[PDB]
C-alpha cells in the first residue's frame, strides 16, 4: 500500500493532465476571448422573472378565457335552439341530413338510414390536428349501442345544425380552435372539424365503446364532485353471477369518480367493513381507484344481510370531518340484489334532512323482492337502477350522474361557468389536451312557465379542447439556459404544464384512457421546500424563493446540487398557477443584434454542408425557426431547408422571428471562428478523439466529421443531458458512456468531457455554450499504466460510473455502474458517505408485461 | 405490447466536499485496504483499493437501473395525504328539485 502523499501526487499528475489537456483542446478561455471580444455584436438582456411569469401568465389566462367565451356562445345557441323546437315522430319526409363519424369512405349510396338522409364529406388533410378535417359541417357519433334512427336520436341529430353554424363562426373567430364538441345526453357527440371516428369505423377486433357521457369532461360538467361510499353487500345471496356483475358494476361506478370525488367502497353481510386498506373516504386518483378495484375483485359472498348494519357503516363513514373530503354531493351506493327490510329507522336516525342521498341498484338476474330497494332510493333524493346482465354495467353510472345534476340546473346561471378538465389524451390522437366544459341546460318552458316534465336535466355538456402545445407556445424557453423552465400546476398540484410530462398514460402498479395526473412532487425531486412551494402556489398567491436544490439530470443517472430560484404567480381567473424555475447564472442572456442584412449572410454562408472540413460537423437544433420551415427527424433535411429558407430570408420580415435566428447565426459564427482559429490551425491532438462545442442557440459542430458520425446525442441542445450537466457544475464533467448500448459505443466513440464558457459583459456572468472533448480511451488508458496494476486503482464519477480501471479487463465494460461489478466497496463508500443517494419513482415509465 | 409502470429509480451524488477518504473495507472475514482521492477541479474519484483475489463479499449489487417496482404503499399517504384544495363552490340540496322520479 503506498503512502496517502504518493498516490495523492499521483492523483495531482493527473489530475493536472486531463485539465491542461481538455483546456487546451477545447479552447475555453479562446472561445471566452472570443465572446467578450465581440461584445459589440449583441446586448445581453435580463431575464426579470417577475416580468415573464406575469407575462406568460396572462397569456395562458388570455387563451383560456378565449376558449371559454367560444364555450359561451356554443352553450347560448345550443339553450336557445333548443327552447325553440318543437317534438316529433315522423322524419321520413322531413329528413335529417347530418354526417355519422362511423361510415365508410366508399362511394355507397346503400349506407344511409330510413330516417335520415347521411352527408358524404370532402376531406381535407390539416397538420393542424394530423387528420382527415372537413371544416364544412360538424360530424356525428353515435355509440354502437344506441340505435341511430329512433325518436330521441333524430330529435337531438335536428335541433343541433345551429350547432354546425356556431361551430363555423366560432372558429371563424379563433383559427387556432381544436375540437369543439356537444355531449349530448342523449348519447350523441358533435364535434365540430369533422373526421371519420378515431379508430373504429368498421374494423375488426376493434369494438368501439366510446360514449360521451362516460368521458371525463361530460362527467365533470354533468355534476358537482361526489362524496361516494359504494355499499357493496357480499352476503351468500349475491353468489354466482350476481357477485361477478357487481364487481363489475363497482369497478364501472369508480370509473366514473375524477380527482375531485372521493370515495371508500364498503361490505356487509351480518356485519359491515371496508374492501380495502382504506378506512375513510380517500381521493378518487389513480392509485386508490386501483387499490379499491383490487381490493373488490378479491371479495368474495358469505353470510347473511343486516341492512342496519351496513348503512350505520356508511353514513359514519360520511360524517368523517377529520379526513379531506368533498364537502359536496354526499352519496352512498348500495350494489344489493333485494330483501324485505326497508330498515326505515336507520334511515330516520342518520339521514333526517336528506343531507345524503342513496341511489340503489338491483344487480343480477333474480327474483327476490326489490320493494325495500326501490323505496330506499325515494325517501333519500336518490334514484333505484336495475344491472341484470353485462351491458348493463355501462348505462346506469352514467345515470346516477344525470340525477346529481338536478340542483345544478335549479342554480339556473350560477352553475354555468367554464371548468378545465386534467390532461388526458384526446379520443381522436392529438396527444396530451385539456378541455373546458359548459353544461346545456333546457329551457323550453321559461317566462310561460310550465309543468316543467324534464326541465331539471342537463341537455348536454358543451366542450372545447385546449391543447398543451398550445400552451407551450405562450412560456417561451429559448430566452432561458437549458436547466431554467416553466411550469404550471392544478389547485390538486397535478402539473398542467412541465418538462417533465411526456404523452403517456401514467403507471398505476406492477403489470399482470385514464387522465395523465402527474402529481408536482412526483415530476420532481421532492425537497421539503418544494413542497412548502406547492402548497403556496396551489394557495393561488404569488412569491419568490432561491435556495438550493437537487437536480436529477435528463438521462437519469446523475444528480446536481442545484441553484434554482422558483418565481410564481396565479393564472388570473383561473384554477391554475404558473412558475418559472431559473438558475442563477440565467438571469442574463444573449440578444443577437444583426441588423446589417449583410452580417447575417457573412456568418449564414458557413453553415452549407459542404464546407464540413474547415468547419466541423454541424447539427441545427429542430425550433420553430418558422412557419415554413417543417422540423424533421432526418436532420441533414432540417440543415438543408433551413439553408434554402435562410437563401430567401430579407422578404419574410413578418413572417419569422429575428430573435432566434440572429442567435443561432451568430452562435454559428462563433463556433466557426473557433474551429478555425484554434483547430483547423492545429488539425489534431494525441490524445483526443473529437472535440466539439454545444451552444444554447443550437450549434452543435463537431470537428472530425468521422467521430460525428458516432455522436447520437440530441440536436437539440436544450435536451442534451452533458450540457445541462455541464451548466450546473462549474468544472469539468465526464460523461460515462452507455454501458452495453449497440451504436457507437465507447472505443470508437471515447467519452465525454465538457466545461461551460464563464464570459462576462458589464460584469454580467454568462454561459452561452460547453466546449466538449471526446477524450480518447486508448491514449488515456496508457497515460494511467503508468501507474500500479494488479491491486486495482479504478476511476469513478458522479454516480459511481466505471471510467476505467487499472485491470485492462474492467475497462471492456467502461460506463459500467460500479456497483454491478464489486458492489461491496461502494456500498461501504455510501456508508462512510462519499457517496449519497435518492430513490424517485417515474410513475410514467414503460415496463415489460411479467407474469 | 408493452404497458405503463411505476419505476423507482436512483441516482449517486458526492454527498460530502472533502477531497480524501481512506479506510479498511470490512469484507467477510478479509480485510480490502483502500483510498479514496478526489481530483479537484473536476468530478471524478481516484479509488486506491488493494485487494483483488481475495473472498467475496459479493452477496447482492447496487443496480442503478429503471427496475420495476410497486409504487409507494398507497394505504400510508392517505392518513397523511399532500395538500389539496377543492372546487370553491358546488350545487346541492336544492329544495325546489322534484323528488317524485325514482324508477
Ligand atoms: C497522457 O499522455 C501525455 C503525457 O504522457 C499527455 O499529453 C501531455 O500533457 C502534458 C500535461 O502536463 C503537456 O505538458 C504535454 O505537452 C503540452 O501541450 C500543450 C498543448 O497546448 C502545450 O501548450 C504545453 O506547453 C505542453 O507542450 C502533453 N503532450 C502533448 C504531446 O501534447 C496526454 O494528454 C495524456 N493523455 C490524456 C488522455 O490526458
Ligand atoms: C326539454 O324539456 C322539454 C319539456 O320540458 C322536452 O320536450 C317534451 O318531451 C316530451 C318527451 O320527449 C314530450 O312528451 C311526448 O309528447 C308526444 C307528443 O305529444 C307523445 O307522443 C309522447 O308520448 C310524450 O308524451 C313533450 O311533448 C315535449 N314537449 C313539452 C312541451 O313537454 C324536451 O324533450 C327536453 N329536451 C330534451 C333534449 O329531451
Ligand atoms: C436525497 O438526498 C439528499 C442528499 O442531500 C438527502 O438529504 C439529506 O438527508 C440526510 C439524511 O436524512 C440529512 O442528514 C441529517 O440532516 C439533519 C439536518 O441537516 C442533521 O441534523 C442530522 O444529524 C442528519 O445529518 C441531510 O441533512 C439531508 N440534506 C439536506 C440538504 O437536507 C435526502 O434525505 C435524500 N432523500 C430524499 C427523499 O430527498
Ligand atoms: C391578477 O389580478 C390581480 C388583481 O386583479 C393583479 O394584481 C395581478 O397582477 C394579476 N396577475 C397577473 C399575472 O396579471
Ligand atoms: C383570442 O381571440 C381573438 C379573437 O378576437 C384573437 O385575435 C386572439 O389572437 C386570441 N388570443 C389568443 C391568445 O389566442
Ligand atoms: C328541425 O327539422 C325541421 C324539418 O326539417 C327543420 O325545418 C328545422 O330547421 C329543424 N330544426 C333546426 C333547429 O334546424
Ligand atoms: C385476498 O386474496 C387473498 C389471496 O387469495 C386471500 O387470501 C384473502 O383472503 C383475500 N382477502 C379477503 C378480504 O378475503
Ligand atoms: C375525529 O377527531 C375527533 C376530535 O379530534 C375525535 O373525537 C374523533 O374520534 C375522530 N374520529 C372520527 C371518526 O370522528
Ligand atoms: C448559489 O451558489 C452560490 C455559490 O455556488 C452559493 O454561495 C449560494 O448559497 C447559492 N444560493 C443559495 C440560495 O444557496
Ligand atoms: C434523412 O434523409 C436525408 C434525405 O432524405 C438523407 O440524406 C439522410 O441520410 C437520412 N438520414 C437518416 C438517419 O435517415
Ligand atoms: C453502516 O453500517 C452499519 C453496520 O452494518 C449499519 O448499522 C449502519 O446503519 C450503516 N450506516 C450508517 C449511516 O451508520
Ligand atoms: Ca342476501
Amino acid at each position: 500500500f503506498p503512502s496517502a502523499v504518493t498516490i495523492k501526487s499521483w492523483v495531482d499528475k493527473m489530475q493536472e493532465d486531463l485539465v491542461t489537456l481538455a483546456k487546451t483542446a477545447s479552447g475555453v478561455n479562446q472561445l471566452v476571448d472570443i465572446y467578450e471580444k465581440y461584445q459589440d455584436l449583441y446586448t445581453v438582456e435580463p431575464n426579470n422573472a417577475r416580468q415573464l411569469v406575469e407575462i406568460a401568465a396572462r397569456d395562458i389566462e388570455k387563451l383560456l378565457s378565449n376558449r371559454s367565451k367560444a364555450l359561451v356562445r356554443l352553450a347560448l345557441e345550443a339553450e336557445k335552439v333548443q327552447a325553440a323546437h318543437q317534438w316529433r315522430e315522423d322524419f321520413a319526409s322531413n329528413e335529417v341530413v347530418y354526417y355519422n363519424a362511423k361510415d365508410d369512405l366508399d362511394p355507397e349510396k346503400n349506407d344511409s338510414e330510413p330516417g335520415s338522409q347521411r352527408i358524404k364529406p370532402v376531406f381535407i388533410e390539416d397538420a393542424n390536428f394530423g387528420r382527415q378535417i372537413s371544416y364544412q359541417h360538424a360530424a356525428v357519433h353515435i355509440p354502437t349501442d344506441i340505435y341511430e334512427g329512433s325518436t330521441i336520436v333524430l330529435n337531438e341529430l335536428n335541433w343541433t345544425s345551429a350547432l354546425d353554424e356556431v361551430f363555423k363562426k366560432n372558429r371563424e373567430e379563433d383559427p387556432s380552435l381544436l375540437w369543439q364538441v356537444f355531449g349530448s345526453a342523449t348519447g350523441l357527440a358533435r364535434y365540430y372539424p369533422a373526421s371519420p371516428w378515431v379508430d373504429n369505423s368498421r374494423t375488426p377486433n376493434k369494438i368501439d365503446l366510446y360514449d360521451v357521457r362516460r368521458r371525463p369532461w361530460y362527467i365533470q360538467g354533468a355534476a358537482s364532485p361526489k362524496d361516494m361510499l359504494i355499499l357493496v353487500d357480499v352476503s351468500g345471496s349475491v353468489s354466482g353471477l350476481t357477485l361477478k356483475l357487481i364487481r363489475t358494476s363497482v369497478s364501472e361506478m369508480l370509473e366514473t369518480l375524477s380527482d375531485d370525488d372521493f370515495v371508500n367502497v364498503a361490505s356487509f353481510n351480518s356485519n359491515a367493513q371496508d374492501v380495502s386498506c382504506f378506512q375513510h373516504l380517500v381521493q378518487a386518483n389513480v392509485r386508490n381507484k386501483k387499490v379499491l378495484k383490487d381490493a373488490v375483485n378479491n371479495i368474495t359472498a358469505k353470510g347473511i344481510t343486516d341492512y342496519k348494519k351496513g348503512f350505520s357503516f356508511a353514513f359514519e363513514q360520511l360524517l368523517n370531518y377529520n379526513v379531506s373530503r368533498a364537502n359536496c354531493n354526499k352519496i352512498i351506493m348500495l350494489f344489493t340484489d333485494g330483501g324485505e327490510e326497508r330498515a326505515q329507522e336507520i334511515f330516520n336516525k342518520y339521514n333526517k334532512d336528506k343531507k345524503v342521498r342513496v341511489f340503489t341498484f338491483s344487480v343480477g338476474q333474480h327474483n327476490y323482492d326489490r320493494g325495500p330497494i326501490q323505496w330506499m332510493a325515494c325517501e333519500n333524493k336518490g334514484y333505484y337502477y336495475e344491472i341484470p346482465s353485462i351491458g348493463a354495467i355501462r348505462i346506469n353510472t352514467q345515470e346516477y350522474l344525470d340525477v346529481l345534476g338536478r340542483p345544478m340546473v335549479l342554480a339556473g346561471d350560477k352553475a354555468k361557468q367554464v371548468q378545465w378538465t386534467n390532461v388526458y389524451l384526446d379520443a381522436l390522437e392529438l396527444g396530451l389536451v385539456i378541455t373546458g366544459t359548459l353544461p346545456v341546460f333546457n329551457i323550453t318552458g321559461q317566462f310561460e312557465n310550465k309543468t316543467n316534465l324534464k326541465n331539471q336535466l342537463i341537455l348536454g355538456v358543451m366542450g372545447v379542447d385546449v391543447s398543451l402545445e398550445d400552451i407551450k407556445r405562450l412560456t417561451p424557453r429559448f430566452t432561458l439556459c437549458p436547466n431554467g423552465y416553466y411550469f404550471a400546476i392544478d389547485p390538486n398540484g397535478y402539473v398542467l404544464l412541465h418538462p417533465n410530462l411526456q404523452p403517456k398514460p401514467i403507471g398505476v402498479g406492477i403489470p399482470t384512457q385514464e387522465p395523465v395526473t402527474l402529481d408536482f412532487l412526483d415530476a420532481e425531486l421532492e425537497n421539503d421546500i418544494k413542497v412548502e412551494i406547492r402548497n403556496k402556489m396551489i394557495d393561488g398567491e404569488s412569491g419568490e424563493k432561491t435556495f438550493r436544490t437537487l437536480v436529477k439530470s435528463q438521462d437519469e443517472r446523475y444528480i446536481d446540487k442545484g441553484n434554482r430560484t422558483y418565481t410564481w404567480t396565479p393564472v388570473n381567473g383561473t384554477d391554475y398557477s404558473l412558475a418559472l424555475v431559473l438558475p442563477t447564472y440565467s438571469f442574463y442572456y444573449i440578444k443577437a443584434k444583426l441588423e446589417e442584412t449583410i452580417t447575417q449572410a457573412r456568418y449564414s454562408e458557413t453553415l452549407k454542408p459542404d464546407n464540413f472540413e474547415e468547419s466541423g460537423y454541424t447539427f441545427i437544433a429542430p425550433r420553430d425557426y418558422c412557419n415554413d420551415l417543417k422540423i424533421s427527424d432526418n436532420n441533414t433535411e432540417f440543415l438543408l431547408n433551413f439553408n434554402e429558407f435562410i437563401d430567401r430570408k430579407t422578404p419574410n420580415n413578418p413572417s419569422c422571428n429575428a430573435d432566434l435566428i440572429n442567435r443561432v447565426l451568430l452562435d454559428a459564427g462563433f463556433t466557426n471562428e473557433l474551429v478555425q482559429n484554434y483547430w483547423s490551425k492545429q488539425k489534431n491532438i494525441k490524445g483526443v478523439k473529437a472535440r466539439f462545442v454545444v451552444t444554447d442557440g443550437g450549434i452543435t459542430r463537431v470537428y472530425p466529421k468521422e467521430a460525428g458520425e458516432n455522436w447520437q446525442e440530441n440536436p437539440e441542445t436544450y435536451e442534451d443531458s452533458f450540457y445541462k450537466r455541464s451548466l450546473d457544475n462549474d468544472n469539468y464533467v465526464f460523461t460515462a458512456p452507455y454501458f452495453n448500448k449497440s451504436g457507437p459505443g465507447a472505443y470508437e466513440s471515447g467519452i465525454m468531457v465538457s466545461k461551460a464558457v464563464e464570459i462576462y459583459i458589464q460584469g454580467k456572468l454568462l454561459k452561452p455554450a460547453v466546449v466538449g472533448i471526446k477524450i480518447d480511451v486508448n491514449s488515456w488508458i496508457e497515460n494511467f499504466t503508468k501507474t500500479s496494476i494488479r491491486m486495482d486503482c479504478v476511476i469513478l464519477d458522479d454516480g459511481g460510473f466505471l471510467l476505467m480501471a487499472n485491470h485492462d479487463d474492467y475497462t471492456n465494460q467502461i460506463g459500467r455502474f460500479f456497483g454491478e461489478i464489486d458492489p461491496s466497496l461502494m456500498r461501504h463508500l455510501v456508508n462512510i458517505s462519499v457517496y449519497a443517494f435518492n430513490k424517485s419513482y417515474d410513475y410514467q415509465s414503460v415496463c415489460e408485461p411479467g407474469a | 405490447s408493452k404497458q405503463s409502470c411505476i419505476t423507482e429509480q436512483t441516482q449517486y451524488f458526492f454527498d460530502n466536499d472533502s477531497k480524501s477518504f481512506s479506510g479498511v473495507l470490512d469484507c467477510g472475514n478479509c480485510s480490502r485496504i483502500f483510498h479514496g482521492e478526489k481530483l479537484m477541479n473536476t468530478n471524478l474519484i481516484f479509488i486506491m483499493v488493494e485487494s483483488k483475489g481475495t473472498c467475496p463479499c459479493d452477496t447482492r449489487l447496487l443496480i442503478q437501473a429503471e427496475q420495476t417496482s410497486d409504487g409507494p404503499n398507497p394505504c400510508d399517504m392517505v392518513k397523511q395525504p399532500r395538500y389539496r384544495k377543492g372546487p370553491d363552490v358546488c350545487f346541492d340540496n336544492n329544495v325546489l328539485e322534484d323528488y317524485t322520479d325514482c324508477g
